[PDB]
């Protein structure tokens, strides 16, 4: 019923002339919703916001919501009193019932068309007994609708200023929100495309949510000091671009929280009544929220996060770097796609290094050149070891959805670049360990990786005179055949096998069967 | 030591341990009698004289001391247990007026705080939960129009947090108390349970959540949910639960209910789905 | 590292004869020998704590080992082996960077000039 009326109202407002008519219409709408209490405000606004209009009708309905919220003084004189006489912490106090009585007697609530009953000229009285109400009011019933209408407003482009004024006037409602941080995280991660260009709106949103609850919670619970000091101020066409020390501080807070410290960078809380079961989860969510809300594009942020460990950087001591790898992987996997997509370009850059193609001074094992545990002694050769370690760490903490993007990259980009055997060994070391996960969850990816490996071997064999490490390669191929792929990749293998050099053909007879 | 410190309860714990073992000496007393240790008798002297006195209240923690000492007794536990019960229940003390028309509740408004609630043992906890459940189901079967005491519903909310009691807690409650209260056809106790669900928990396991949502759709559809308050409550809880689902848990949760999708979604309201 | 730790005041003849004896005992190519010597010297320098021990280690690794290399030349083709060992050593960027940032100067340039002085 209410949705059809909501559609009628927006259609009427799409045909209503602007001026005094609009003001009187919004006033009489306020009167129906509250002066007679025909319908609770939350249901009516949810019905208005659950429309699928196209063109200017969406703007008309959005503007009608805006006029119904902020123009009306009566709605405001309730949320301010509620947020001034109540606090989110309920388990720590014993005098809540009388405060509820005071608030409810200040503003009576009618749910059985009471106000509509009194206004009738004949005397109409309601005699249906109520039911026990211990926690209910209009503000808490309206709060989820407020969140959903914030989402609807972000879906459309020219209604940014309405969002700004709505937040600036009703930021106090979120003092009682049960899970505000996760709401921010999901909202910012879901609308990244629509918010990469509007940095001011994103800054306003995050600032309002954090400053809503800046009094009850202890100091430094969500945001860092440097961000609350520099970037908190209004922009002046010179957005605060950070140096590497800021990123180093963020990663250090996460590894200190996860490792376990008695003082702790984050003050302790009662996890029984919070939304985050563990300190580690809370730290991960707040770090992701703070890093994702910057005005810098994703590529530079991701590149800086990677360069925290790649480049020679103090404040990161040795014999502890695996924890830093862990923190980087956990943070970068939760960020949206434009941030973590830079690792492919990093691998492409390192595979084209001169030390892999021409400078092959090291005639010994390349097997120990790629073992990062050799960092125990001072053998961190080049970025090859560090990039290999980060690729392993990032792909370990990633889901199958992120890993499914690997075979296309392997068969499209790296295929026409690998010429020598060291690059082939590098890609083998890079891809090998995750065949288990691939076979568990997606067999098509397994087929693609097998055929890509065979094609790469053929290209290297055609373009290279000889292979000094053919025995490990043959052993690895036999292991892959007898463990993971079984006998599924058969038809596409004989054509590649038949064209190889006679020694490889002699040592790969059993592959075809 | 001093009683006001909760840690001193831990100090008395070993003494209570001995008491429990002597209670196991109640039956088969002729086999394996173990005498009192030397240093414990001075401590043991205090508790019995405390038991003999008839001035016990939450000002100190001696009420919790008695509960921990005698939880395994059928005659010594009944006095402290009741002594908590009428205080958190208001057994006919007064009729405080709830907001709206025809809403009468008991005069008790002060529940047990966290320090006192966490100063008890698991057995006393489950005994209290069972007693509260028995009287609330008794009120539901008696068709009482009197609203329950606010202090006891706050205590009810504060006793479901503990994770160790899921055998007796949320599973048993959702499985038994809710269908029985629904079948009693009261809709006052039902409304109190629904509003407690809405604004008084944070950690509920996903299968309990989906079962509760299916219960709401069952109760929401039939049983004449035409009264404005009932549908508002049901409407509010249907949107509060749906909008709070975890991102990575919905996929393993809904794959269990694939055969009958009608139990997890509504028909009358398009807003929910 | 053992020779540089304790008996820094000993005669270099014993060190030279021990190094040649070890080289003969297990077949070691010359570039690997020189690269291992330089890497051992640098890693011993880096781990030295602040104080007179750092000064002693710097003096050892920048003064004494050129005479060891000169005596190896005299007892023993060696020039290109030294160049090859140096180009191996130059690949290790993080070790050189840590050693450089510890001593607040480009120690590689000073080492190259010192070895060039010896010819």
């Amino acid at each position: 019923h209410v949705r059809t009326f909501a559609d009628f109202l927006v259609y009427e407002f799409s045909t209503s002339a602007g001026g005094q008519q609009l003001n009187k219409c919004i006033e009489i709408l306020n009167d129906m919703v509250w002066k007679y209490n025909i319908v609770t405000l939350d249901r009516l606004i949810l019905c208005l916001a659950m429309r699928s209009h196209e063109g200017n009708e969406a703007q008309v309905c959005y503007f009608i919501i805006q006029l119904l919220l902020l123009k009306p003084n009566d709605f405001r004189n309730r949320v301010s009193d509620f947020v001034k006489e109540n606090s989110p912490e309920h388990w720590l106090q014993n005098d809540w019932h009388t405060k509820h009585m005071n608030y409810h007697k200040k503003y009576p609530e009618k749910l059985y068309f009471e106000g509509l009953a009194e206004q009738v000229d004949p005397p109409v009285q309601i005699q249906s007994p109520y039911l026990p109400i211990y926690f209910g009011n209009v503000c808490l019933r309206f709060l989820p609708v407020f969140d959903i209408v914030i989402h609807r407003f972000l879906e459309l482009l020219p209604v940014s200023k309405s969002l700004e004024t709505l937040l600036d006037h009703l930021g106090g409602l979120y003092k009682f929100h049960d899970r505000p941080v996760t709401y921010l995280y999901n909202t910012l991660h879901y609308y990244e495309m629509h918010l990469r260009d509007r940095a001011f709106l994103k800054r306003k949103l995050v600032h309002a949510i954090i400053g809503s609850l800046k009094d009850n919670r202890p100091q430094g619970w969500c945001l860092s000091d440097t961000y609350l000091k520099c970037a908190m101020n209004a922009r002046e066409e010179n957005p605060w671009v950070p140096d590497d020390t800021y990123y180093c501080r963020l990663i250090g807070r996460l590894v200190d929280t996860m490792a376990g410290k008695s003082p702790g960078p984050f003050p302790n809380c009662d996890w029984r009544f919070n939304e985050f079961p563990n300190p580690a989860a809370h730290a991960l969510h707040v770090t992701c929220v703070e890093l994702m809300a910057l005005a810098v594009s994703g590529k530079e942020v991701g590149n800086a996060l990677l360069n925290v460990v790649l480049k020679s950087q103090p404040l990161v001591p040795r014999e502890n770097i695996t924890a830093w790898m862990n923190a980087i992987g956990l943070i970068i996997t939760a960020l949206p796609e434009p941030y973590w997509i830079v690792l492919h370009d990093r691998i492409v850059s390192v595979i084209s290094s001169p030390s892999l193609t021409s400078e092959t001074e090291w005639v010994g094992y390349p097997f120990r050149l790629f073992d990062f545990t050799a960092c125990h002694q001072s053998y961190s050769e080049m970025s090859c070891s560090y990039t290999l370690a980060l690729a392993h760490a990032v792909w370990h903490h990633s889901s199958i959805g992120q890993l499914s993007l690997i075979p296309k990259f392997l068969t499209e980009v790296l295929l026409p670049i690998v010429k020598t055997e060291f690059q082939l060994l590098y890609v083998y070391h890079l891809v090998g360990p995750f065949l288990q996960r691939f076979q568990q969850e997606r067999t098509r990816c397994m087929i693609e990786i097998g055929v890509a490996f065979y094609d790469m071997l053929l290209n290297v064999d055609q373009c290279s005179t000889h292979l000094n490490y053919m025995d490990p390669i043959c052993d690895f191929l036999y292991h892959m055949k007898y463990m993971f792929t079984g006998d599924s990749v058969k038809e596409q293998v004989e054509k590649i096998i038949c064209n190889l050099k006679p020694a490889l053909k002699l040592r790969l007879r059993f592959i075809t069967h | 030591p001093d009683i006001n410190k909760p840690q001193s309860t831990h100090a008395f714990a070993m003494t209570c341990i001995w008491i429990h073992l002597n209670r196991k000496a109640q039956n088969d007393n002729s086999k394996l009698q173990i005498p009192i240790p030397h240093s414990l008798r001075l401590h043991h002297e205090f508790l019995q004289q405390s038991l003999r006195n008839k001035s016990l209240q939450m000002n100190d923690y001696k009420i919790a001391l008695l509960c921990n000492a005698y939880s395994t007794n059928s005659e010594c536990f009944t006095l402290p247990m009741g002594a908590l019960v009428e205080t958190i229940y208001g057994n006919g003390i007064m009729r405080i007026p709830l907001p709206g028309t025809n809403c009468m509740a008991s005069g008790s408004i002060t529940p047990l705080p966290m320090n006192l609630l966490d100063s008890l043992t698991v057995h006393a906890k489950m005994s209290l939960i069972h007693s509260i459940a028995t009287r609330v189901i008794k009120l539901a079967h008696a068709k009482s129009s009197v609203a329950l005491a606010p202090a006891l519903v706050e205590t009810y909310s504060r006793l479901l947090v503990y994770m160790e009691i899921e055998s007796l807690g949320i599973k048993g409650f959702i499985s038994q108390l809710l269908p029985t209260v629904f079948k009693s056809h009261a809709w006052g106790i039902l409304h109190t349970l629904l509003e407690m669900f809405s604004y008084r928990m944070h950690h509920i396991q996903p299968h309990y959540r989906v079962q509760l949502l299916s219960h709401l759709h069952t109760l929401a559809a039939v049983a004449q949910t035409n009264q404005n308050q009932l549908h508002l409550c049901v409407e509010s809880t249907a949107l509060r639960l749906i909008t709070a689902l975890g991102s990575s848990e919905v996929q393993p949760q809904f794959t269990r209910f694939l055969s009958d999708p009608k139990t997890v979604l509504s028909a009358e309201s398009e807003e929910l789905n | 590292l053992l020779e540089g730790t304790m008996n820094l005041t000993g005669e270099t003849q014993s060190l030279v004869e021990q190094l040649t004896m070890v080289k003969r005992m297990q077949h070691i190519p010359t570039p690997l020998f020189v690269l291992e010597i330089w890497k051992a010297c640098f890693v011993g320098l880096i781990e030295s704590p602040e104080g007179t021990e750092e000064l002693k280690w710097t003096a050892f690794t920048f003064l004494k080992i050129p005479q060891v290399l000169v005596k190896l030349k005299k007892y023993s083709d060696f020039t290109e082996d030294v160049n090859c060992a140096f180009e191996f050593l130059l690949k290790l960027t993080p070790l050189l960077d840590k050693a450089d940032q510890r001593c607040n100067c480009d120690c590689t340039n000073f080492l190259l000039q010192e070895c060039g002085k010896q010819g």
